[PDB]
RNA sequence: CUACCCUUGGUCAGGUUGAAGUUCAGGUAACACUGAAUGGAGGACCGAACCGACUUACGUUGAAAAGUGAGCGGAUGAACU
RNA sequence: UGAGUAGCGAAAGACGGGUGAGAAUCCCGUCCACCGAUUGACUAAGGUUUCCAGAGGAAGGCUCGUCCGCUCUGGGUUAGUCGGGUCCUAAGCUGAGGCCGACAGGCGUAGGCGAUGGAUAACAGGUUGAUAUUCCUGUACCACCUAUAAUCGUAUCGAUGGGGGGACGCAGUAGGAUAGGCGAAGCGUGCGAUUGGAUUGCACGUCUAAGCAGUAAGGCUGUCCGGUAGCUGAGCUGUGAUGGGGAGAAGACCUUCGAGUCGUUGAUUUCACACUGCCGAGAAAAGCCUCUAGAUAGAAAAUAGGUGCCCGUACCGCAAACCGACACAGGUAGUCAAGAUGAGAAUUCUAAGGUGAGCGAGCGAACUCUCGUUAAGGAACUCGGCAAAAUGACCCCGUAACUUCGGGAGAAGGGGUGCUCUUUAGGGUUAACGCCCAGAAGAGCCGCAGUGAAUAGGCCCAAGCGACUGUUUAUCAAAAACACAGGUCUCUGCUAAACCGUAAGGUGAUGUAUAGGGGCUGACGCCUGCCCAGU
RNA sequence: UCCUAAGGUAGCGAAAUUCCUUGUCGGGUAAGUUCCGACCCGCACGAAAGGCGUAACGAUUUGGGCACUGUCUCAACGAGA
RNA sequence: UGAUAUUGAAAUUCGGCUUUCUAACCCGCACCACUUAUCGUGGUGGGAGACAGUGUCAGGCGGGCAGUUUGA
């Protein structure tokens, strides 16, 4: 049986990278909300 | 010139080929050569908007001119070459200057052309020259609508039409629909009538043949679900039920006309399509 | 993950059947009927890898929230990846 | 509480000697067993120190544990050439100025980014507890820099511009070569048990890049550049590279040292999209060559030295370390592919190389599960011949109704099959001798049984539905349901109808009525009648 | 004679349609509510939500034979978990 | 589909129905330029032309989509 998450490198950077959440708008605003919570990674 | 094909196997049996018997070079030329990708029916934001499109087998784009303007020069044929891109034949002549192009093949057309002006040369096939200096009842094919721009009409294997009377600014063209208007005196035109006329008597055979040419099944709205067609679904087989048939849309596809397109050209339209 | 598509790559032990055409001897004003060799077509045939899941048994506080045995279908194509 | 109850996750182990408080379980030795188109050897993704050494036994390991992928303390990834960047571009993404839109924003030209592709200089051995095309030995190549010579000087450099090349599909034989394979006797060390043998029985039978030649076969012929009326490329082999390395083994004891490298045969799925055929007609750009615009001044012969950066490199990698909550019968692209037996990568037993599966000892009850046989009957079983049994490979003989002439067909129904010797024209390979693959016939021996094991269709007479190959409810329905080639109706003169946004901008289509969208029907054969009140 | 806009033609028929029904008569069985061939009295077949046929093809659905057997009369014994 | 603004100038004919003309508006029509591209802007030529396109108001069609009723 095949599972529904296969490992990538390039995937996991090119969708929710921290590059790919400053390109956009609504983006912006995610990286915002951690912030203000106090998480320790922002984008990953 | 139809292959035959004899029932060996079930789907090759009632199939039907052509015997290309007038093509005489198989290799194209590299100079007129462009990549033509697949865009399979898909719109610019990426979302399917013709049915039925997908796969086949990979092309090349052919370029050819269709404005067809020289200043008395002569070409001679040289080879029929197959374009996968259309259902008529091509032909790469070569000027005097030493200049080649692909032009559309008439019907029987091997000896040498030139793209004439007025009056410059003689009415022969494949000849290009303005729709004035063409006598009534001549039949052409591949004239332009505006000029400039380039053959649009009668382009397809075996299509042709003819000039009758003129009035001035216009002449008048029978096209091969049937249909009758009026087109600007200006506009250039090939004489004769294309070639590839066993076409249309081709039998695929098989539902694969039909795939690699690139057309995906068809699937019949009577079989689908209430939300995904009008004519929906009830129990066992039904008829229709609707006072008329549906498109998928919602909108009636039996008799129903939908000319919309161009309102200034009704001035030009005489009659209808046959 | 899955459904369709786009661009660029890769994979398919081994056997069998013998279409068109060409050649050739005969056959005819002529077209072309016959035989012989040649030819190697096909969503063709048998069958491993590969991909499927038709019948049955076992399992069912399972080895596994969909599996394993015994057979079974396609296997140069509308194929699989 | 259920209860000292279920379970302890596919499988062969036995003994002797060690270690230690404590051993069926850790170490070493021997015998036995399992896999071997793989349980072996390399790699991409992914994981991220699980790799190595000396110590430890609280927790984790479905038992034990002195052991560990666990704990503690110190260690271990070396590149001008191997992969990625300082090179080129597919899809796609992004886009100065622009077009559009209540805002946010959407689309898009020039230009960029982006490999799973194209281009691009290194190969043999040695060595550590852990690294090797990287370190060390031996012989090479490439881009650049400077200093000296042949020789100069209309020599020379040319673009981001022109042109050529790069450059591409599928199937199918035939042919050249080569790797590995087998046999006879190179050399090496054994030569004897339990009855007879000394014509004995084992094991070896190598060596790369670069540069010197000659080679199966293939293509092609006579802006000064491109267009108009012998010239390139090419597997392989020979010499040197090599008075060196590796090497079955022996004589003495990173110790010294010295040993053979032949011919025969059969041969690829590796080395040519080369060559013929076919229709569905098979990216792009750069490097590389050449032409002139433009630069008006060097060495493309040679000598000698010198210079050459950034990232990855450990370990697992059909698995106990990856995705599945686990040390989980599941899932995971590519490459290497031995002997006997065979058409074969099938089947059985083995090689190189691995492993013995992280609970055991007894007993040989009922019952359940996986296997074997069974007298006399042979579907009397059951909703139903469900499940089992039987048929099965190769060479011969023979073969019906029906038919779209292809078929039906492996129709049905029958025979032959081991071992020994004799006689005997034939295939290829070499001057022969030899080696390899084979065919007729005749005369005998043996057993209940000769494709003695494993591997491999049951068939026949009728009817219903769908013509056929194909597709479908991942996880209770694979079918008569969908698709299909064919038929028909209707819309669409090109800024086409149609669809998305219902704006710019796109698909249709770089197409043009022998074309495109929508409804119905569904190969082929014979046919498709009546009605326009109503909608 | 009444009626409408016209009144089911070619074919096929107790059918994947027939309620009455296990219709009636043949064939197959020692015995057949299913199966095959006809009959037509079609509740409620019918001509492109096509009618009637048809070789090749099917892990499709039905009826009947030949081999074959622990399916069954009717069970017994042995090996491993 | 009509009325009205963008929207002008002439001539038939009972303020309108018409026929012509060019200057607005329009051209996924050629040519030239910025520009090593033609997406765009601006020129020179053709076609079309007071129509089309667009704004406001009015009538019709509209299970294509939406909100809800269907008694004891």
């Amino acid at each position: 049986v095949k599972r529904t998450y296969q490992p990538n490198k390039r995937k996991h950077s090119k969708v929710h990278g921290f590059r790919k959440r400053m390109s956009t708008k609504n983006g912006r605003k995610v990286l915002a909300r951690r912030r203000r919570k106090g998480r320790k990674v922002l984008s990953a | 010139a139809i292959k035959k094909y004899k029932p060996i196997t079930n789907g090759r049996r009632n199939m039907t080929s052509l015997d290309f018997a007038e093509i005489t070079k198989t290799t194209p030329e590299k100079s007129l050569l462009k990549p033509l990708p697949k865009k399979a029916g898909r719109n610019n934001q990426g979302k399917l908007t013709v049915r039925h499109h997908g796969g086949g087998h990979k092309r090349q784009y052919r370029v050819i001119d269709f404005k067809r303007n020289k200043d008395g020069i002569n070409a001679k044929v040289d080879s029929i070459q197959y374009d996968p891109n259309r259902s008529a034949n091509i032909a790469l002549v070569v000027y005097a200057d030493g200049e080649k192009r692909y032009i559309i093949a008439p019907k029987g057309l091997e000896v040498g052309q030139i793209v004439e002006s007025g009056a410059e040369a003689d009415i022969k096939v494949g000849n290009a020259l303005p729709l004035q200096n063409i006598p009534v009842g001549t039949v052409v094919h591949n004239i332009e609508l505006k000029p400039g721009k380039g053959g649009q009409i009668a382009r397809s294997a075996g299509a042709s039409a003819q000039v009758l009377g003129k009035e001035g600014k216009y002449v008048l063209i029978r096209l091969r629909s049937g249909e009758v208007r009026m087109i600007l005196s200006t506009c250039r035109a090939t004489i004769g009538q294309v070639g590839n006329l066993q076409h249309e008597l081709v039998n695929v055979g098989k539902a694969g043949r039909s795939r690699w040419k690139g057309i995906r099944p068809t699937v019949r709205g009577s079989v689908m679900n209430p939300n995904d067609h009008p004519h929906g679904g009830g129990e066992g087989r039904a008829p229709i039920g609707r006072p008329s048939p549906m498109s998928p849309w919602g909108k009636p596809t039996l008799g129903k006309k939908t000319r919309r397109g161009k309102k200034s050209s009704d001035k030009l339209i005489v009659r209808g399509r046959k």
